[PDB]
Order: structure tokens, then sequence, then C-alpha cells
């Protein structure tokens, strides 16, 4: 019986009567300085956290920032340097990184890759699964997260998944239900790379409702233990460590 | 994607999904909705976008949000707000088709439609 | 499996000289590496990533290449780049190319042939062996042929060779001819006999068992 | 600071099994591949496989599927790899090396050497070799094991002119050679004699070279 303010971007707001499983509030915010500031809030999902990204992409500066609480509206209330760039303008792509100070001392140095929104995003923040860094790829995509806390310890090339060596691993990859997109006759073997040799296996929920959702691919151990990366919501994975024993058994 | 004018979408898979747009340097708001750069209107003025926050004789136009407006016909709220380009803002704008782009104006204690400053392009 | 060639197999630079060694490849791979080997013991890192040199490696080496060739090369050889490198494939078979030999190339000599007999503390012990030293030559290449009362023996013969020699860059070789004490008491002529390119005729050192002091 | 340490040499029968060790240091022993390497005398550099935080994650070379076992005690940060049924084939020096940052065998173990013989352990037998302005002479030293011996010349004294010779097999016993130049006037009116040394037998013996 959880309730959030539901607000749009325009500042239309109003009460929401959360759906079962979504027993927390959350408010994002956006800022845009070269300011411009996006407000958006709603119910959201259980395993939600407080989380920040704030990148730098030439002149401008992009600020991700979401808090969340699971008590009635509580949605209605209002100098570590790192290396910071963005795909948007073809920062990271370029190598024109900037230095970007953190201010907030819970901020770490982040270094995320999206591949198939922005692919290559770098800056200040704290993401889930930061401490550390984990890694997944499959048939269709390739996730990435570096975070630690060691000034500009997130410079560098960026991290592309051919620069990643084939370790011998070999994974069943596919995406969706069971029945539809993990069959055993539609998922199939690829080479793991790099850190990547967990077999990995993620069920959910993805899609606007309770859709169960599953993949399969190669993950670092980091990915053993959230679903953003997934696309998910209460994500439950699976993991073991020889080829071919992520088939749909 | 819905974004204007030269818009780029983005978001973040880590924030809700929330998105916005890079819009060229003479294109600000979330959606490159605001013209930072024009200082006359069209013709009709209905596409007109930009900053006009005077009346004809010089008076501030209501902000498309405000209380007062929101209870009008034309405000910041409705379902079509974007392409009427009714936002969080009082630049002059001509949702209805009116020869000239116009904004509300508070007079007293009633807010009544008030032709707006900006010039023609002509 | 993608199989690396090296080439050249074995070769002699002669110091200043510019030497590049190649490593083709059965298909294609995204990076390659190279190790440098002396004397057996740990590989050493030498290029990694196709172009970068590890710590404390000289600016006369460079890599280069791509897709399915990629080559080392020193711009110009010195003494202690002699050793065998390994090109190896970056990913998962992590197979190295069979490996080139690099030494100094240096002036031709002759073998110094030095042969012989059975000790008296072998022979009391009932055995006899008959050693032959061919020392300090170049080329490398070298055909030792034993004869016993002018009859070639091959049966019995074991031979070993020394690594490049760290002063004057030549070869040393150790023929051994191990027979019965009394095989060794039935005959009188033993001789190595030495073939090198360095002359038409072969080097010929003996002695007789029955010849040799008081 | 960083290294890996590998235990010292076996000499193992044919037919049994040897299990080697690769002490980790430096660095953080689970967030790294360690990879096993095998050299067979004079020859090239195979790939074994490798081992990444523990035993049950482990990669191998087809062709040493069943002849290798690689394991790891991560409270010790140690891998250890076994290899059974040893022939001669097995004889060679192995070595573990760490799967580094930029993806290249970075760091290496010293390797450890591995003879799969029947021998036991035997000291060599000393023999002089005698024969105008330099004369050699040798030494030679027959049917000792395990590798390997030191041979010296009058202590050390004489290591201007000195050939010692890799060891060969006669017998399932090594034997090597070794040759030292001096001029004449040096020999025989003054002493020249070999030193040679079996550790695995704890023995040490000279060797005077008289004229023959
Ligand atoms: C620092 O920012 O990050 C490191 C690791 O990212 C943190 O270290 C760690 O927690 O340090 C512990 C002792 O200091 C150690 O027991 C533990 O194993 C480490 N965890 C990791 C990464 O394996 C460190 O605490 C962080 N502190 C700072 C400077 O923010
Ligand atoms: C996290 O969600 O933050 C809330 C309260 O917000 C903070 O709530 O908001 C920021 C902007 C600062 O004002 C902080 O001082 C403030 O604490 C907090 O109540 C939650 O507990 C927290 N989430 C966690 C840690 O679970
Ligand atoms: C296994 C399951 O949940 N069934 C549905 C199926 O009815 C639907 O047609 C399909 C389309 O995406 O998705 C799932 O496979």
């Amino acid at each position: 019986s959880l309730r959030c303010m539901q607000c749009k971007t325009n500042g239309d707001c109003r009460v929401e009567e959360c759906a079962l499983g979504q027993d927390l509030c959350r408010t994002t915010i956006v800022r845009l300085w070269e300011e411009l500031e996006l407000v958006e809030k709603s119910c959201t999902h259980s395993e939600k956290t407080n989380r920040t990204l704030s990148y730098r992409t030439g002149l401008k500066i992009t600020s991700l920032t979401e808090v969340v609480c699971g008590l009635d509206l509580c949605n209605q209330g209002n100098y570590l340097e790192c290396i910071s760039c963005g795909s948007s303008d073809m920062s990271c792509e370029r190598g024109r990184h900037q230095s970007l100070q953190c201010r907030s001392p819970e901020e770490q140095c982040l270094d995320v890759v999206t591949h198939w929104d922005d692919r290559h995003l770098r800056g200040c923040g704290y993401l889930p699964g930061c401490p550390g860094s984990n890694g997944f790829h499959n048939n269709d995509t390739f996730h990435f997260l570096k975070c630690c806390n060691t000034t500009k310890c997130n410079e560098g090339p960026i991290l592309e998944l051919e620069n990643l060596p084939q370790n011998g691993r070999q994974c069943y990859s596919c995406k969706g239900n069971s029945t539809h997109g993990c069959s055993s006759e539609e998922t199939f073997l690829i080479d793991c790379r790099g850190p990547m040799n967990q077999c990995l296996v993620a069920t959910g929920t993805h899609e606007p409702k309770n859709q169960s959702y599953m993949v399969r691919g190669c993950a670092t151990a980091s990915m053993c233990q959230l679903g953003d990366a997934f696309s998910m919501n209460h994500i439950d994975v699976s993991c073991c460590t020889k080829s071919g024993c992520n088939h749909p058994d | 994607c819905d974004c204007l004018n030269g818009g780029t979408c983005v978001s973040n898979k880590y924030f809700s999904n929330i998105h916005w747009c890079n819009c060229p340097k003479k294109f600000g708001g979330q959606h490159c909705e605001i013209d930072k750069s024009k200082t006359c209107y069209e013709g009709n003025g209905h596409f007109y976008r930009g900053k006009a926050s005077t009346d004809t004789m010089g008076r501030p136009c209501l902000p498309w949000n405000s209380a007062t407006v929101l209870q009008q016909t034309y405000h910041a709220h409705r379902s079509d707000a974007l392409q009427l380009g009714l936002g969080k803002h009082n630049y002059c704008r001509n949702p209805d088709n009116r020869r000239r782009p116009w904004c509300y104006v508070q007079v007293g204690l009633k807010p009544l439609v008030q032709e707006c400053m900006v010039h023609d392009c002509a | 499996d993608i199989v690396l060639t090296q080439s050249p197999d074995i070769t002699a630079a002669s110091l200043g000289q510019k030497v590049t060694i190649t490593c083709s490849a059965s298909s294609s791979v995204s990076y390659m590496h190279w190790y440098q080997q002396k004397s057996g013991t740990s590989p050493k890192p030498w290029i990694f990533e196709i172009s970068k040199l590890a710590s404390g490696v000289p600016a006369r080496f460079s890599g280069s290449g791509s897709g399915t060739s990629y080559s080392l090369t020193i711009s110009s050889m010195e003494a202690e780049d002699a050793a065998i490198y390994y090109c190896q494939q970056w990913n998962y078979p992590f197979t190295f190319g069979g490996g080139t030999k690099l030494e100094i190339k240096r002036a031709d000599a002759a073998p110094t042939v030095s042969i012989f007999p059975p000790s008296s503390e072998q022979l009391t012990s009932g055995g006899a062996s008959v050693v032959c030293f061919l020392n300090n030559f170049y080329p490398k290449d070298i055909n030792v042929k034993w004869k016993i009362d002018g009859s070639e023996r091959q049966n019995g013969v074991l031979n070993s060779w020394t690594d490049q020699d760290s002063k004057d860059s030549t070869y040393s070789m150790s023929s051994t001819l191990t027979l019965t004490k009394d095989e060794y008491e039935r005959h009188n002529s033993y001789t190595c006999e030495a073939t090198h390119k360095t002359s038409t005729s072969p080097i010929v050192k003996s002695f007789n068992r029955n010849e040799a002091k008081a | 600071g960083v290294k890996l340490q590998q235990s010292g040499p076996e000499v193992v029968k044919p037919g049994a099994s040897v299990k080697i060790s690769c002490k980790a240091s430096g660095y953080s022993f689970t967030n790294f591949y360690i990879h096993w390497v095998k050299q067979r005398p004079g020859q090239g550099l195979e790939w074994i496989g490798w081992i990444f935080h523990g035993s049950d994650n482990t990669e191998y070379n087809e062709k040493f599927k069943d002849k290798a076992t690689l394991t790891a005690d991560t409270s010790s940060s140690t891998a250890y790899m076994q290899l059974s049924s040893l022939t001669s084939e097995d004889s060679a020096v192995y070595f573990c090396a760490r799967w580094g940052p930029h993806w290249y065998f970075d760091v290496w173990g010293q390797g450890t050497t591995v003879t799969v013989s029947s021998a036991k352990t035997t000291p060599p037998s000393v023999y002089p070799l005698a024969p105008n302005s330099m004369v050699t002479l040798g030494c030679l030293v027959k049917g000792y094991f395990p590798e390997p011996v030191t041979v010296t010349w009058n202590s050390g004294s004489l290591s201007s002119g000195v050939h010692t010779f890799p060891a060969v097999l006669q017998s399932d016993l090594y034997t090597l050679s070794s040759s030292v130049t001096v001029p004449s006037s040096t020999w025989p009116s003054e002493t020249v004699t070999c030193n040679v040394a079996h550790p695995a037998s704890s023995t040490k013996v000279d060797k005077k070279i008289a004229a023959a």
C-alpha cells in the first residue's frame, strides 16, 4: 500500500498508487549546464538505490541523480578528481577526455560502457555495483562498469569488447523467455572475453509489466551476486565456470 | 524520440531512463523546443518559438504553467503542450491560429489574451 | 587452430645488421606479442600488443603487423640480442610460434681438434671411452666421423654442443666413442675426423693404442 | 614485489604422477589468470592451460586435457599443476605465468624442471683426459644422476679456455665432459686439476691430469 508522487518533466504532478512489487518512490533529476534542470518522479522497484553520475561532454556538464525512499509520498519533497567524456559528442571515442572534480566525498570515478543510451560515459558518481567493476556480454550486448576511488583512476583508452581477448571459456547466449528467446534451438555458444568467464543466466522481469525475462552470456564474477545492466527489475542470477554449463539444462 | 528541431535523443539505463536531447547552439529546453535566436515571428506566428515576455504595451506575460494559466484554455500541462510550444516559460505563442502571436497577461483580477510585442520578420 | 609460423628458423646476423623476424598466422589475430628467451630460462616479455616495448627493452627493437602477419625488427643487431624469440597470439589458444634462434654471425673459424684415449682409471673399471673435442669453430655446421683401424664407427658415439661462445662467438663440440674395454684392446688406430666448410679436406686427429709413452 | 614462486626440480619415475606449485605474491591472486607452459629440452613453448580464482574455473589445451590438472589453494595464493602417467615426453621445464593487465604473459615463474626417470642418485666417475704451445685436457664425468654437476679447473683459477659441454644421456645416466686449454709450459710441469661436484650425492672429486 505505497503511494508516490508521479511527476512528468513539465511539472504535471499527481499521486500514484504503487503496483505490487514497487515498494519505493523515486525522484530522478537531470541538470544540464553550459543551467537546465529536469525532475521526474513515480513509484519504483524494490531494488532501486540512490545513485549519481556526472560527466562533461565538451562545454556542457550533465548531472544525473536518483534518490529513493519507501514512505508514503516521500517523493514530494525537493574532492576526488576524475576523467570525464561522453559518446553524445564523440568525446570519449575521440580521446578528448577532460578532468572533472567530484563534489561529494561519496562519488567515485566511473567508466561505463553500454554497447547496444550513450555507448561510453566517464565521470563522477556512484552506481549500483560500484565498489569495483563488472562486465557482461552476449549475442548482442556488452556492458562494463568500472568504479574506483583514486585520482583519475578511470583514465585511459576507452574499453571496447574487441580489445578484450577470447579466454577459451564458452557460454550460451540468448534473451527473452525460456520458451521464446532462450530455447535449446535459439541459444548458442559464444566466446567469452577477458575477465568474463562466468557462464551466466539472469531471470527476472523486463518490458512494461512483470513479463518474465531471461538473459544468458559471459560475465565477470562480480555479476553473480544488478539488473540495470540487463534492463530488468528483480534479477535472479546463476553462474558456473564450465564451458556450456550455461545451457537451458 | 520526441525532440524538436535539430535534436538528438539520449537517456540513461541507470536513471529510470529519463530522456532529454542534444540541441544545436541556438536551441534550448529538454526537447530543443526553445528557439533562443528568433527575434521576430513568422507571418502567423503559430510556429514561432523564442522569448517575448512582453505585451503590446510593455506588460509581462504569465508563465504557461502558472496556477492561473493552468486554468485557461492553453497551458503548459496540456497533452499537446510540446507541439504548441507551451511549457514552463512565458514566451509569446500562438496555439490558436490568430494572425498574431500572443500570451496571457494578468490585468487586475483576471488574465486576458494580449497581442505580443514581437515584430513581424517583414 | 590458428597456426603460427615463425621465420626465419635460425639466422646469424652480423653486429650492426638489420634483423627482421616474422610470424605468419593461419588466421587473423588482433594482437601479437613477442618474448625473448636465453639459455632455456624464463621467457621475458619483449614486445606486447604488437608494438609496445616491455620495460628495459632497447630502442633498437620494434614490432609491427596486423591480421595475419607480424614482425619483430632489430634495426642494429647487438651481441646481447642473441637469443630465441617467440611470437604468441594474445588470445585463447595462446599458441607460441616455433621460435627464431638469433645468433651472431662472425668470420669462419676452423675447429681445433683434440683426441683422447680411455684413461687408466676407466680401463681398470672395465670400460673404454675415446673423447674428441672440436673447439671454437664457426659456422655451427660440422660433421664428426670416427674410425677404428680405418673403418668408420657410428654406433656408441654420443655428441654434445656448446652454445655460441660469449667472448668469440664460436661453437664447440665434444664427441665420445664408447666401446667395451676388450674391443678397445683389440684395435690400435683411433681416429676423429671433422668436416667443416673451412676446409675441403677433413681435419684428422688420431692416436694408436700401441704407440704412447714408455 | 609481484612474482610467481615455483617449487623445486623433480625426478619422477615413469608412470607416476607429479604436482608442482606456483606461489603468487605481490598482487591479488584471485583477479588474474595463471597460465602453465611446457618446454621440452631444446624445443618450443606449449600452452597447457589456465586457472582463474579457483580449481573450479580452468581451461585446458586439448592436448593436455588428459595429462594435466590445474588447481589452486586460494588461502595461500598458490596454483598447482598435476601431471600423471609420466613418460619421457613429459620431461621438461614447466613455467607458470600471469596473464597481466595488457593481456600478455607479463610475470613468469622461474620454471620447474621435471625429469621422468627410473635412475637413482649415482655419483659420477671422473676420468682425466690427457693427450705444443697450447695443450688441451678434459675431464670426463660419466654415469651420474641426477643433473647437474659442477666442473671447475684448478679450483676456478683456470677460467679462460674452458669448455664444459651439456650432459648427454648414456645408459639412463648422464655423461659430460669439459676441456681446458693451457700453455704447454704450464702442463705437465705444473698441475691442472678438474674439480667435479655432484650435490645430489654430496660428492666432490679432484682429478689431477697426469701426462699420459
Ligand atoms: C578506495 O577508494 O577503494 C578501495 C578499493 O576500491 C577500498 O579498499 C578495500 O576496501 O580496502 C580494504 C582495506 O582498506 C580491503 O580490506 C578491501 O579488500 C578493499 N576492497 C577491494 C577493492 O578489494 C578503499 O577502502 C577505498 N577508500 C577510499 C579512499 O575511498
Ligand atoms: C537517500 O535516498 O537519501 C535520502 C534523503 O536524501 C538525501 O535524502 O538527499 C540528499 C539530497 C541530501 O539532502 C542528503 O543529506 C539526504 O539524506 C535518505 O533519507 C535515504 O536514506 C538515502 N538512501 C539510503 C541511504 O538508503
Ligand atoms: C513464455 C511467455 O511468457 N509467453 C509469452 C508469449 O505468450 C508471447 O507471445 C511472447 C512474445 O514476446 O512472449 C512470451 O514468450
